[PDB]
């Protein structure tokens, strides 16, 4: 089976989810821990209109400390997925800052999805109180579509591990793109 | 195979801790990170940077630059950082001079954004501590109109006060807050001040109190420690305290504790002070001799004198001097050992 | 002069300024009146970079009654100009429901310049209280430049023809779009 | 060359004053018009649309291929609009039934906002008219959880009970909105009162009180004036109107206007039918023998026995009985004769 295989790398703030997400859609049990990635690579399976198509999935430390170590993963990327919490307006604010101009940096033309990860979140009543004592609110989808335009990603889609909802459709979209 | 590895792990700017997970991994895993590693060695070289930087752009030309230039010097092997070396950072000094007699700043501050860039390390740091304008170029930039290059000098200005390596360090700083400040018709703690006023973003009101820690903290002298306290507190940071202290900001509750628990030891200590010297000198004969010593043919005399001459304002007649001076007395000393004693209305 | 000569087609909500932003350009005098268009077409001639351009006008009704009328305008246009005011968030709210769908149903891959007009009104006194009795408030910077990478325009600038304040920029960047 | 002139504005849908402007401009240009129509007549043609429209499209294709359908209706000659016909409608209203049988809504959408160019013109209204369902499917796009939808296909409804040429309008309307309520198990104006709830868009709010308003106007018969106003009042809606009358809007303040005026008149308008009645019928034997000739063997027997029923609850003996009856008059009469009479709360 001389299937097609492509490399998706992805990244964003530390704790938004990045892990999480590759996990579920693989062994499909959403860990209670937390534990930081530095540098880790999984090998998944996804359909798309009749089609078995390998998928290598490059995880990254979402950390400031770890910049350095960042390029080391990009070398030869079919298309991104970068993330930031629905929950964190600040994680989002770090899509042009930081995210942006670094993958342009290293991956030019390499296609970029952008994705709101806890949607579960959005709802969720501790949050909310929390964000109120900053003087702030829950990211809008509204909000995160026009982000995307922003930085002329590929797509925006929204999703939660913890409740699985809207992931299937997160890696079909980015298998559709490094086509 | 596990030198390169060290190596690799040099050149990434971690401490012992961030490294422990990388220690952890099979050899092979090691061995593709040495080899990509070892490729990755995704743009122009230090040389063409530093070419670009003299050549004189201006406009979205020099921010395009910087903006790639930035990324490099955050993104790769320290190594890279070490070519760019003295050269670079005196270029970058340079456009930043340039600019300043336009008084962009998307441009300012892109240079301050890669200087952070810059001295993310033991190399850095260093090379920027021998430069000439450095520190005071940093000091120009805390603009509170331009408020995100304020914050990102401010911290950069705050690591620098807390370094124990070259001596005096907070000094190295304050002294270029002083200059300015004498260049201007302006208070040196003018624009920390400006910064933490209402309506300015938290942000930057935590890494003004955060710098005005930094200049205190490290100081080995407690007189240096009450003098610049005093400063501020005569400027009214009192008063510009108070309404912070309501803010639910992990942040800047630190700072004000650090800020708040500073005021009461080192003036404790002040107070204790008061009672060797009360022991010292207990009588005029002491008083005198110190004076004549201590402040007669110094600098200080023109203030010392101006301060006696008011003391001796009232009548020798007059029928309740001592119940007078008992009052001038606890006024004094409040002015003197409190920690918001210098403030205009207590 | 065998001068080069475009088509600069301009559209949009009905009294969000349209016409004196072209008169404006032109004569140089701001009409106190308000006669609103059917079919006007002017000639400009504007700088770009050592040339010497003439810059074809063509005014357009922006009245819903207008609507069989207006593709009479649009053949073989170079470059449109679409426009809402800032005191107007329902002139804002057209774009992507009515004036995006027509320029790429009738002009396909003719670049557009998403154009804030009224400028001047944003920090009007008179505007805001009445903007705030319907629950709004005038037009942001930030969602004009939201919208515009939305509708993937060439661009968005914003003006005040009363004040003259970034016109000349106006016409400069739909001059070098229509190249 | 004016001949084609007058073919083209009658082909572009403008009324006389519309037309006015375009009368006034010189000769020369005239010409030019003249010639971009004639080269003018950028897509696929009637026929075309009419097959993709048959070839059973779904999801983003449909609406890809409406929302161009879409812009033609809405930009084209009037004449182009002809070809489109009956036809391109009786497979627009196609789709729609079809949709409905999956109870996207963007598609439901799409299609009124081609009905609603469609309708645009006179030709238009005319063979929506002669539409089986039309009516009938504009009233099933009234959703308040899909607000947008359901304010233009309110309008579209409004400017139908207007019309006088075919009559009585407002009735084929009613008749539509009556029939879905019992397709339901549902009452008739529950969509409207549940559109003019609050926290619903005050465009909704405005466009549901146009259409009640719309129903009601242009009735000739008194009789069904007060007969649907106290069905909606009899359902709260006087209630639902008090935090209405507070809203700073053009538009939803001339609904109020015309709707509370409508009410005066008309319950005016009663009163003094009922004058005359007082006068005609003096007495029981006047009385007896309407009931007789115009209760008895109809379908408004069970409810007029009903109601004398309840009028006879009280013992014939007590002695009060006169007090009685001349309070349950001044109910009955507020009942029948007051705007707001059938509120379940006065
Ligand atoms: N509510 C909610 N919490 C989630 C979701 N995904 C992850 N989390 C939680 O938020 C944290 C994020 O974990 P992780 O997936 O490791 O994020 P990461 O971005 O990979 N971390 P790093 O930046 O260090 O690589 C964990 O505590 C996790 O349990 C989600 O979809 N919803
Ligand atoms: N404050 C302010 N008012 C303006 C400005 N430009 C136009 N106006 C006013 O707003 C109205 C808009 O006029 P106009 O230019 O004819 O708009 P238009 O979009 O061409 N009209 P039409 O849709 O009918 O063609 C006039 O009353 C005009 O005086 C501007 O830059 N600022
Ligand atoms: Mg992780
Ligand atoms: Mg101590
Ligand atoms: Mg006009
Ligand atoms: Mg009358």
């Amino acid at each position: 089976m001389a299937a097609i295989r492509k490399k998706l790398v992805i990244v964003g703030d530390g704790a938004c989810g990045k892990t999480c997400l590759l996990i579920v859609n693989s062994k499909d049990q959403f860990p209670e821990v937390y534990v930081p990635t530095v540098f880790e690579n999984y090998i998944a399976d996804i359909e798309v209109d009749g089609k078995q198509v390998e998928l290598a999935l490059w995880d990254t430390a979402g950390q400031e400390d770890y910049d350095r170590l960042r390029p080391l993963s990009y070398p030869d990327t079919d298309v991104i997925l970068m993330c930031f919490s629905i929950d964190s307006p600040d994680s989002l604010e770090n899509i042009p800052e930081k995210w942006t101009p670094e993958v342009k940096h290293f991956c030019p033309n390499v296609p970029i999805i952008l994705v709101g990860n806890k949607k579960d979140l959005r709802q969720d009543e501790h949050t909310r109180r929390e964000l109120a004592k900053m003087k702030q609110e829950p990211v809008r989808s509204e909000e995160g579509r026009d982000m995307a335009n922003r930085i002329s990603a590929f797509g925006y889609l929204e999703c939660s591990a913890k409740t699985k909802e809207g992931v299937r459709e997160v890696f079909e979209m980015a298998t559709r793109a490094g086509l | 195979v596990l030198v390169l590895f060290e190596q690799m792990l040099v050149d990434m700017n971690l401490n012992e801790e961030k490294q422990q997970p990388l220690r952890e991994k099979d050899i092979v895993i090691k061995r593709e990170m040495v080899s990509q590693y070892l490729h990755t060695s995704s743009s122009r070289s230090a040389m063409m940077y530093i070419q670009e930087l003299r050549s004189g752009l201006r406009d979205m030309h020099l921010l395009s630059c910087l903006e790639s230039l930035r990324v490099s010097l955050n993104n790769n092997p320290v190594s890279w950082v070490q070519t760019f070396g003295a050269e670079g950072l005196a270029s970058l000094l340079d456009i930043l001079k340039r600019l300043h007699d336009e008084k962009d700043s998307r441009n300012q501050h892109e240079i301050i954004r890669c200087l952070k860039a810059f001295m993310n390390n033991k190399f850095g740091i260093k090379t920027m501590l021998e430069t000439e304008e450095g520190i005071l170029l940093l000091v120009r930039a805390m603009d509170p109109a331009v408020p995100n290059m304020m914050i990102d000098a401010a911290k950069l200005l705050s690591a620098l006060c807390i370094l124990p390596q070259p001596e005096d360090m907070n000094e190295r700083v304050l002294e270029a807050m002083t200059e300015r400040a004498e260049m201007d018709e302006v208070e040196r703690f003018q624009p920390l001040l400006d910064g933490l006023k209402s309506g300015t973003s938290i942000a930057l009101k935590v890494g003004c109190l955060q710098l005005i820690n930094a200049l205190i903290t490290p100081a080995e002298e407690l007189d240096f420690r009450v003098h610049i306290r005093s400063e501020l507190m005569r400027l009214g940071l009192h008063q510009v305290l108070q309404e912070l202290r309501e803010i639910e900001n992990e942040d800047m509750k630190v700072q004000l504790c650090v800020f708040d628990e500073q005021g009461d030891e080192d003036f404790f200590d002040l107070k204790g002070r008061l009672d060797d010297i009360r022991m010292e000198m207990d009588d005029f004969g002491e008083v005198f001799q110190i004076i004549l010593n201590t402040v007669k043919d110094s600098k200080a005399e023109p203030h010392f004198l101006s301060i006696l001459q008011h003391l001796l304002l009232v009548r020798n007649d007059y029928e309740a001097r001592p119940q007078y001076y008992k009052l001038i007395e606890e006024c004094v000393s409040q002015i003197v050992l409190h920690k918001n004693g210098t403030d205009p209305d207590f």
